[PDB]
């Protein structure tokens, strides 16, 4: 399910 | 078992005949895994390749015939008369 | 095309579909909704049924 | 249409065979110049700007004017595939 | 000649300016000829006003007010004629005086700012975009307002729908579901109708009894009694039932959006939307939609009526509220204006966006002018709407008639916000309303039925695109002469009577009379008749109303007959029909083929080139006559001058005619002697046989022009020249190439010839060894350049009639990047009438020329006169268009009597009257003989023996007499000019107008044998010279497959297309003289393996045993 | 053999079958004016009527030909394979009396006129409907026909 | 990777999907190398995982777009295979034939079933090379390339070629096709009798076969190159041999319209 | 020579994936502009996918049929005209694997 | 960024040109001839230069894109071949 958020999330 | 014309074709042995549709993804995913050899039987499947139609004059039953004149018909036995070792 | 028995090595298959597909364009025959019917249409005619078949 | 297409369609076990046979013989009727023909002397092939069909017009019209007259021979497996082209290139001049 | 018209229903009022739909609109659209002082703020003035006051208050610093003062246009960059010689649009200057305010010191006022250019409409109606006449096709859509439609899946009750335009105007729906939930989907997801009904003070005590106490559905409203207890809270409560992340305290936040400004608003206060809103339901609505902001407290004169009507609908009988979504009182047409004005406001958006950023970039006071607004936006969209807009295409101008019917065509397909291409079935049907609004025949044929349509002759868009139609009033017996063009909706309201209703001056003349009550054919009583129909003309479109006996032609054919006309190629020997509907002059006069004169005067100098009128006001004006000009289609347009020298002209009377203009009437074909009978199978199915006599007298000949072009590409291998150098074989080929570079005027240019010479550089990056040694032996100093000269495409080419160059020092052109110079060699040809061509009459007998016969042996009358064309009868029984058979009978009498006829649509001539003319004809035909001193052929007497057993003549009467009876039926005794022997049986003959048809580019009998091929796929392709290959369709595959045609099929799958190794081997094989090389493989397959291989899937072929076989012949064996 | 107007001949038994059926029609609306028939029965009673009346003259026209003008062109093209549909001759001479609405529910009122005399204005417009009605469907069974014929060759070639 | 109008360059989107993939995969290693913070190693491996499918097949998880201009689907792999954009349709909508020709048809009354009539101007292109060769056989041209030139401009064609074109043809036949080929009769073969003009003279009897009238239908001609093909064509596919319906007993070529009328 | 009679689909083992390779594209470069030539180790290349012009070499170290099935040292380019350049394939050795989406969705 | 590698040099340079293109859009009105732009930019800037700088500053058009009466007919099939005789 759509990348970006995961990483932006995984970072945070 | 009785099945509609569509479904009846979308299940044939050869993946080639079965790819001439718009589901070519599933059709392919199975042929691989399976290691399927599309014995080219039908025509469609046999056209994609560029082969010669299995029917018409593409009929093995006639694919290989031979012609000759009685002048030559004789000339081949002469190729047998020369078998007389001296 | 002749009248003699069928000849071996003939594409009966395709020659079939074709025949059964040409007339095609020449069928169909009605069925819509009149004026509030407590009923259900039964006789499917034309191409639409041939398919259903 | 074509002279005795029926008689021709009747001297074989399948429509699709007569074709091959006339086809194959026609190719060889060229492959090997035009003397491997099974007939010639009198009334045979002909054109008209001058009577020149006697030499090289239609390949196949010949195949059909020969195979029609009971002179040629053909079978499912009559004479060994390779030594055929051999003798044929050996008895008929033309190139 | 003499012109006698027929039948009479005193046509009360003339047809409308057949282009009003186009001109008139674009007018009101962009009022450039009236000062901002004038009182009209629609379209252009509206869009502007609506998109200017940009009050960006606080987001830092600014509070900059930017208003509009005076918009204006003035002087186009170049004239029309020039806009087609070169390749530019026909624009105009467009700026307006702007000024911005400072919440400090200064209100700078920087006037003129041309933010782009807006196209203009010709006096005729079309535009000019890049050299080609373009036209904008009218469009229909869902009239904004409210409608109640039967709920989709639940045969229970019905739902509601709110429709705004712009699309930004929320498309709302209503629906109820009793056990606890009601619905209303503005944006999407449902929620309490009262949830928002409370956002406007509307409480559950005043709402439950003063709205639906007559409705048991009010209980579905009171439901959530909890939220129903807080005013300006439901404004945040509902604000919450949305989803972004937003602040719950944004006061007049999004409730503004559903207020005034951009979203819900319709064009202009008064009728842009209130008509629907009001007439249909409710009573009033101040401002546009739910608009207001002066108090903070909202008013929704929108949501109350809708429920007060749905609950009024789903119950009782207010009337019969259901709504026919296809009624023309519910469907609207958007003229060119709206279509432009709207695409003109999308531009003010991209601008208003690029500008908002600049209010946050500028230093301080140097900002009004260019530091705030740039043209790049508006100038790219508008341009986009004229250049690519699906709803805009080439000007079908084969002939005047065409460019007229086009201009006034209507298409459903368009914005996409309006009817797409899935639907149709019911929206395609002709509606009970199209009567007198849209033709019931004109529409196209095929995948595009009913979506594209053309309107009626009298129809016209009143005020807000609700196609009306001329209807006149009748008080009791009394029948008005006054007309009230009525809208769809406000039509059903009355009992309209048909036009062909017996009259006594102003009194209907029969106890019973047919009228139509809302699409219901009824036989009524005079005193009942409230309105009558102006005339038949109003029921049908234009093209159709040009057909003779329409009333006798199966509407199914009326279409062919009506479209044929459009394909009417402008014959040099133009000619008006021996029988005319009436609109003959109107079409020409109203389109712009012929050149008429303003006011009275005389004639100065009539030059095949110029006409100078001698007005009696002292002045004199020259009138240029486009001589041999090129039309988009190619059919030439030449205004030949009719008025002699120093002739005392009469205002409005034509001076010169146009392409299809004969004396001033519409000449699309040529009246010609036809004899409808069979021939030696020459007119077998739909074929036609002709009288070569038609050729001898340049009759069906037309002037066509072609325009070939070429550029001097600026490759990086050396500039391309356009010299007179053909490096290889002859001067005999240079001949006509007189001039250095281009071709000489008036030189026959048969195909294969050199229209222009050019030269680029042979090899990509290198010469050639093999060729190296060859060129040296005969003169190594062989100009190593390529002959890439433009030649006459196979097929044909006439004679050079005018050329155009554009070398360096470019005047004002726009040579593209890499374009050093373009050249043009226009060519013209006098296409004569020849076999393979198509002809047709306005009834639909569309047929193709199959045999040209020598006068000497085709059907001849008794007195030497030989017919021109022979039509087969078998073509008329089935196509139930007997109409054409009346045209010939009436036509014959038109011959021998030497006179014309007008036969109005329905009120025309009748069998009897015609039967009379035929008799008065029989004299000129037979009376002569009796006097020239001759009796009756020993043949005529013989045919008369047969002509009775047939039963076409009263036995016993005198031979002389017998022929009259016969001739009167339309039949005569024709002789077979090949024998002298009589066609045993009388045959009908007579004059039939027959038009020639314009040859599509498909006509160009193509033919290929060897040609290029795509870079990628390797299947054949054509271009400039070589013809493109033929596509061997699947069905074509089956046919062959079905046949024993085994090989023949593989031929098509390889040699003739997909085999690189093949065709190659193949070509040569032939030349030398051998049976083609057994087919390699198709690339299509090879491409599949590698294509498939790009995907981790391996596709490897196999053998007898499961052992490999290499398709890509060894080239895939690594290194 | 050709085609002049006097070729499509109309039988004197047209005004008859028409008039006689105008009264049997009047009768019905009385049996309606009172209260005996249902609105739905009123309607079907009618169609029923015409449909028969229509059919009636179709044979009338033909018999006229058979008996009085066996050698008429229109007749002769129709009789031999040549070209001619009975339902077409009817249109020409007798009458094309019953088109239908967009709906599907045929019109209550017939189209008395024939292509020979002036098939009136509103009569013309009435028949128009069946124009698109038929153009639609046709551009469809050509499609689906194809569609199907592909399926057929697919489950068949081999 | 093509060159077009000046700086204009053309290239299958595929190349762009690949690059994508490469740069990622490359940033991969190069990232791992330089130490390795976890979050990132995956983030990149994640991105990569997306790229890997990109070229394989788009839209099955998302749609990547060339930088702005067209929100177009960079045509991934299967898309070309399957024809997920009518590609297959046009694919099994046949290719193109090298020796084809299409014209307008016209009735050939006194013609004979056995034959058909096409315009020379057409025939000329058709069996062009078969003509070149005959051209060299007669004295109207010494050698090929030469002869080629002869037949390049209409004005330089000696009226001796036509006689040559007549030769070539003699014996030979071609095939004519109708718009919707619905049955085997749909394509029939005749030995062309070179005619004049721009039109194809078709035989009345077969008009039943090809549903074809003469108000503007156009037929197409096909040249059977192979001595074999030509061979079958004029034996089992020559109109005059298929008079009956393969669909039902009833004959297809039968006295029609006007003809009946007379008899 | 041998008449193919049966076709066969199967999964591409990295062995058979590499096998097909005539090199491993190891860089994103397409073609630099100063010259219409394929860049270094990129999607296009004389070494990998083959020659660019007929029998001619990459730098013209060789230029004829005589030196048919043999290769060059300085640049590297077996050769028969361009035609091979469309039939040849290459790979991209990935760092961490990823599966054929086809098999996952 | 692009499909055809361009140097950093001829990058910082394209941006100027994109920019200068606007400064000229600012006052004249006529989309600058390769002269206005040239003069404006700097020293060694001719007319052939700017014209040449842009064809390169372009973007490869998709070999696969809707052509003509866009429906099925795919671009690529309109491009011929040359290597193959
Ligand atoms: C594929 N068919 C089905 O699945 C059938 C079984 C089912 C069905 O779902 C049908 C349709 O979805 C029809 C859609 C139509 C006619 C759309 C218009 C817009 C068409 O208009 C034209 C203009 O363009 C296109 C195609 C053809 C057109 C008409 O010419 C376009 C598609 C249909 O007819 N069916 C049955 C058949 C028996 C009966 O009719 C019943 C009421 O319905
Ligand atoms: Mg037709
Ligand atoms: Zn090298």
């Amino acid at each position: 399910k759509i990348s970006t958020s995961d990483p932006v999330r995984q970072y945070l | 078992l009785l099945m509609g014309v569509t479904k009846s074709a979308l299940s044939t042995k050869s993946w080639l005949s079965a790819a001439s549709f718009q589901n070519t993804t599933h059709v392919l995913t199975e042929a691989a895994i399976a290691g399927k050899k599309d014995e080219l039987i039908g025509l469609k499947e046999n056209v994609i390749l560029g082969r010669l139609i299995p029917a018409g004059t593409g009929s093995d039953f006639v694919r290989f015939t031979q012609v000759v004149d009685q002048k030559t018909l004789k000339a081949i036995e002469e190729a047998r008369k020369e078998a007389v070792e001296a | 095309s002749m009248a003699r028995p069928v000849s071996i090595g003939e594409a009966v298959g395709i020659v079939a579909a074709q025949s059964i597909g040409e007339p095609g364009t020449q069928l169909t025959m009605r069925t819509f909704h009149t004026g509030g019917v407590a009923g259900a249409a039964d006789i499917t005619q034309g191409l639409p049924r041939v398919i259903e078949l | 249409a074509e002279p005795g297409i029926d008689k021709l369609f009747g001297m074989v076990d399948s429509k699709y065979r007569l074709t091959v046979v006339v086809a194959k013989r026609a190719q060889q009727l060229l492959r090997h110049g035009f003397k491997n023909t099974v007939l010639e002397p009198e009334e045979r092939p002909k054109m008209q700007t001058l009577e020149g069909l006697f030499d090289d017009p239609n390949a196949e019209t010949w195949a059909m004017k020969e195979l029609l007259t009971g002179r040629l021979v053909f079978g499912e497996n009559l004479v060994p595939e390779d030594r055929l082209q051999k003798e044929m290139e050996r008895i008929y001049p033309g190139e | 000649m003499e012109i006698k018209r027929f039948g009479r229903i005193r046509e009360v009022i003339p047809l409308p300016p057949l282009t009003e739909i186009q001109v008139e609109s674009y007018r009101r659209a962009l009022q450039a000829d009236v000062p901002p002082e004038k009182r009209e703020n629609v379209g252009i003035q509206a869009a502007f006003r609506e998109t200017f006051p940009i009050e960006e208050e606080d987001k830092g610093k600014g509070g900059l007010v930017l208003d509009f003062l005076e918009y204006r246009l003035g002087e186009p960059p170049f004239p029309q004629d020039e806009c087609r010689e070169k390749d530019l649009t026909y624009q105009a200057p467009l700026y307006a005086r702007l000024q911005l305010i400072h919440k400090d010191t200064g209100l700078i006022k920087e006037d003129e700012v041309f933010l782009g250019h807006i196209p203009l409409m010709t006096e005729d109606g079309s535009f000019i975009i890049n050299g080609a006449d373009r036209v904008i096709v009218s469009q229909i859509h869902r009239s904004p307002g409210v409608y109640f439609t039967p709920d989709p899946a639940r045969p229970g009750r019905y739902i509601a729908s709110i429709i705004p335009l712009p699309k930004r105007g929320p498309w709302i729906d209503l629906e109820v579901e009793p056990n606890g939930v009601v619905s209303m989907k503005v944006n999407k997801r449902k929620f309490p109708l009262v949830l928002l009904l409370r956002v406007l003070g509307y409480d559950q005590e005043t709402l439950a009894r003063e709205l639906g106490a007559y409705g048991e559905l009010v209980q579905g409203l009171m439901d959530e009694s909890v939220f129903a207890m807080r005013p300006e809270e439901a404004l945040i409560r509902l604000f919450t039932l949305l989803r972004p992340g937003d602040p719950p305290k944004r006061d007049k936040a999004v409730a503004y959006v559903y207020g005034l400004i951009a979203d819900p608003r319709r064009y202009d206060l008064g009728e842009a939307g209130r008509y629907k809103a009001e007439e249909k339901l409710g009573i009033r609505l101040s401002g546009r939609t739910l608009a207001r902001f002066e108090d903070g407290e909202f008013k929704d004169e929108v949501f109350l009526p809708t429920l007060r009507y749905l609950f009024a609908l789903t119950a009782g009988v207010p009337g019969h509220e259901v709504d026919d979504i296809d009624h023309l009182g519910n469907r609207r047409i958007r003229t060119v204006g709206e279509l432009m004005t709207d695409q003109f406001r999308v531009g003010l958006a991209r601008l208003a966006r690029g500008v908002r950023e600049r209010m946050l970039m500028g230093s301080e006071d140097s900002l009004t002018p260019a530091k705030l607004v740039n043209s790049r936006p508006l100038e790219a969209a508008i341009r986009e709407f004229f250049s690519r807009s699906q709803l805009s295409q080439f000007k079908d101008e084969t002939n005047p008639l065409s460019s007229l019917r086009h201009k006034r065509r209507i298409s459903a397909l368009g914005p996409g916000g309006l009817t797409r291409e899935r639907a149709g079935f019911d929206v395609r049907d002709v509606h009970r309303t199209h009567y007198g609004r849209i033709c019931p025949v004109e529409t196209p044929e095929g995948a595009n039925i009913g979506l594209i349509t053309s309107l009626a002759a009298y129809a016209r868009v009143d005020e807000l695109g609700f196609i009306r139609t001329p209807y006149r009033r009748v008080v009791g017996g009394v029948v008005t002469d006054e007309v009230v063009y009525m809208t769809a909706t406000e039509e059903d309201r009355y009992t309209i009577a048909q036009a062909n209703t017996p009259l006594e001056g102003n009194r209907i003349a029969a106890e019973r009379v047919v009228a139509r009550r809302k699409g219901e054919p009824v036989i009524v009583s005079p005193e009942e008749v409230e309105f009558m129909d102006v005339s038949p003309k109003q029921v049908f479109s234009v093209n159709t109303n040009l057909i003779p006996f329409l009333e006798h032609d199966d509407a199914n054919r009326a279409l062919m007959g009506s479209n044929m006309q459009t394909q009417a190629v402008p014959l040099i020997r133009a000619q008006a029909p021996v029988v005319m509907t009436g609109l003959e002059e109107r079409v020409v006069r109203d389109s712009l083929a012929a050149l008429y004169a303003e006011e009275d005067g005389e004639v100065a100098k009539v030059d095949g080139n110029r006409i100078v009128v001698r007005y009696e006001d002292g002045r004199l004006v020259e009138y240029p006559l486009r001589r041999f000009y090129r039309s988009n289609q190619g059919t030439a347009l030449d205004q030949r001058p009719r008025v002699v020298v120093g002739q005392r002209v009469r205002k409005g009377d034509l001076l010169a005619d146009g392409p299809a203009s004969e004396n001033g009437f519409l000449a699309l074909g040529q009246n010609v002697l036809v004899a409808i009978m069979p021939f030696d199978g020459y007119n077998f199915e739909d074929a036609i046989v002709i009288s070569e006599e038609l050729l001898k007298r340049d009759f069906y000949t037309s002037i066509h022009i072609e325009r070939y072009e070429i550029e001097a590409r600026d490759t990086k291998l050396g500039p391309e020249r356009i010299t007179r150098d053909i490096p290889h074989l002859s001067e005999a080929a240079l001949r006509d190439l007189d001039e250095e570079g281009v071709v000489r005027i008036g030189a026959e240019v048969k195909p294969g010839d050199i229209l222009v010479g050019r030269t680029s550089f042979k090899g990509e990056s290198e010469p050639t060894p093999e060729e190296r040694l060859l060129r040296s032996i005969f003169g190594e100093k062989a100009r190593d350049v390529k002959d890439t000269s433009l030649r006459v495409p196979p097929g044909e080419g006439g004679i050079v009639v005018r050329t155009v160059r554009l070398r360096r020092g470019d005047p004002g052109v726009e040579l593209k990047p890499g374009v050093r110079e373009v050249v043009r060699v226009y060519v013209a040809q006098k296409r004569k009438l020849q076999v393979g061509d198509k002809l047709a009459n306005r009834h639909g007998n569309k047929g193709v020329v199959a045999k040209i016969l020598p006068v000497e042996d085709m059907p001849h009358l008794p007195d030497g006169t030989p017919v021109d064309v022979i039509l087969n009868p078998l073509g008329v029984p089935s196509r139930m268009n007997l109409g054409q058979i009346l045209e010939t009978h009436l036509g014959l009498a038109g011959y021998f009597l030497g006179q014309r006829y007008i036969s109005p649509i329905f009120d025309g001539a009748k069998e009897p009257e015609i039967k009379e003319l035929l008799a008065q004809a029989f004299e000129v035909y037979f009376g002569k003989r009796k006097g020239e001193g001759f009796g009756v052929d020993k043949r005529e007497v013989e045919v008369l023996r047969r002509a009775e057993k047939l039963g076409l003549v009263t036995p016993g009467k005198t031979p002389e007499e017998q022929l009259k009876e016969l001739f009167l039926q339309g039949k005569v005794v024709l002789y077979d000019g090949r024998t002298g022997e009589p066609i045993e049986g009388p045959i009908v003959v007579g004059q039939m107008f027959i038009m020639k048809l314009y040859h599509m580019v498909e006509d160009k009998m193509h033919a290929r044998s060897t040609g290029p091929y795509s870079l990628i796929t390797q299947q054949p392709l054509g271009g400039k010279a070589q013809f493109g290959g033929q596509r061997f369709g699947e069905m074509e595959v089956w046919a062959l497959e079905a046949y024993g045609a085994a090989h023949t099929l593989q031929e098509m799958l390889t040699l003739k297309s997909d085999d690189i190794e093949g065709r190659n081997a193949a070509y040569e094989a032939i030349i030398k003289g051998e049976d083609v090389p057994e087919p390699s493989v198709p690339e299509s397959f090879r491409v599949l393996v590698k294509e498939l291989q790009a995907l981790a899937l391996d596709v490897q072929t196999l053998d007898e045993k499961d052992n490999p076989v290499d398709i890509f012949e060894g080239l895939a064996s690594k290194r | 053999i050709t085609i002049g107007i006097d070729d499509a001949v109309i039988p004197e038994e047209k005004k008859q079958y028409l008039e006689e059926a105008d009264r049997k029609l009047l009768q019905i609306e009385q049996a309606y004016e009172m209260g005996f028939l249902t609105d739905r029965e009123r309607y079907d009673q009618i169609l029923q009527l015409w449909t028969e009346t229509t059919e009636k003259v179709t044979q009338a026209v033909f018999k006229n030909f058979e008996e009085n003008y066996p050698f008429n062109p229109l007749y002769v093209m129709a009789q031999s394979g040549a070209r001619g549909n009975p339902q077409q001759i009817r249109q020409l001479c007798g009458l094309r009396g019953l088109m239908q609405k967009p709906s599907g529910e045929t019109f209550e009122v017939p189209v008395r006129s024939s292509f020979r005399e002036g098939l009136t204005v509103l009569e013309y417009f009435i028949s128009s409907h069946g124009a698109r009605k038929g153009g639609a469907d046709t551009a469809l069974r050509t499609a689906d026909s194809g569609y199907l014929t592909r399926k057929l060759v697919d489950v068949t070639h081999e | 990777m093509v060159q077009v109008d000046g700086g204009r360059f053309a290239t299958s989107d595929l190349n762009d999907l690949y690059r994508r993939l490469i740069n990622r995969n490359n940033r991969l290693k190069k990232l791992l190398a330089q130490g390795a913070p976890e979050i990132i190693i995956r983030n990149e491996k994640r991105m990569l995982q997306e790229a890997v499918d990109a070229l394989l097949d788009n839209g099955r998880r998302g749609a990547p777009v060339t930088n702005p201009g067209s929100d177009r689907p960079l045509r991934s792999l299967t898309d070309i295979l399957s024809g997920k954009q009518g590609r297959f349709r046009q694919n099994l909508l046949g290719k193109r034939v090298d020796y084809s020709g299409r014209s307008v048809i016209v009735v050939g009354p006194q013609l004979k079933l056995h034959q058909c009539g096409l315009p020379k101007r057409m025939a000329l292109e058709l069996f062009k090379p078969f003509l070149l060769k005959k051209m060299e056989e007669k004295g109207i041209a010494p050698n090929v390339k030469a002869a080629r030139r002869m037949l390049e401009r209409q004005r330089d064609i000696k009226d001796e070629v036509w006689d040559a074109l007549e030769e070539v043809i003699h014996g030979k036949v071609v095939l004519l096709n109708r718009a919707p080929t619905l049955h085997r009769l749909g394509i029939q073969a005749f030995q062309p009798v070179l005619v004049e003009g721009q039109s194809i003279q078709l035989h009345p009897l077969v008009c039943e076969a090809f549903n074809a009238d003469f108000d503007g239908d156009q037929m197409a001609v096909h040249v059977p190159l192979s001595s074999f093909a030509q061979a079958e064509a004029r034996i089992q596919m020559l109109s005059a041999h298929n008079l009956l319906s393969p669909a039902s007993g009833e004959p297809l070529a039968k006295p029609s319209r006007d003809i009946i009328l007379g008899l | 020579k041998k008449e193919v009679r049966k076709v066969r689909i199967a999964l591409a083992s990295p062995e058979k994936i590499r096998s097909w390779s005539y090199g491993e594209v190891e860089k994103p470069e397409t073609i630099n502009y100063r010259t219409l030539k394929p860049e270094r180790d990129g999607l296009f290349d004389e070494r990998i996918f083959g020659p660019i012009k007929d029998y001619e070499c990459a730098c013209g170290k060789y230029k004829r049929q005589r030196f048919e099935g043999k290769v060059c040292e300085r640049c590297g380019v077996e050769v028969t005209k361009s035609i091979v350049r469309r039939y040849r394939m290459g790979h991209i050795e990935l760092a961490t694997p990823a599966a054929h989406i086809w098999f996952v969705k | 960024a692009r499909t055809i590698r361009i140097p950093v040099h001829m990058v910082e340079t394209i941006n100027k040109l994109s920019r200068t293109a606007r400064q000229l859009q600012q006052e004249l009105g006529r989309e600058p001839t390769y002269e206005e732009i040239a003069e404006a930019m700097g020293p060694g800037w001719d007319a052939k230069r700017v014209e040449e700088t842009l064809k390169i500053a372009q973007e490869p058009v998709s070999l696969e894109t809707p052509i003509g009466d866009e429906k099925d007919s795919f671009y690529g099939d309109f491009i011929p071949d040359e290597h193959l005789p």
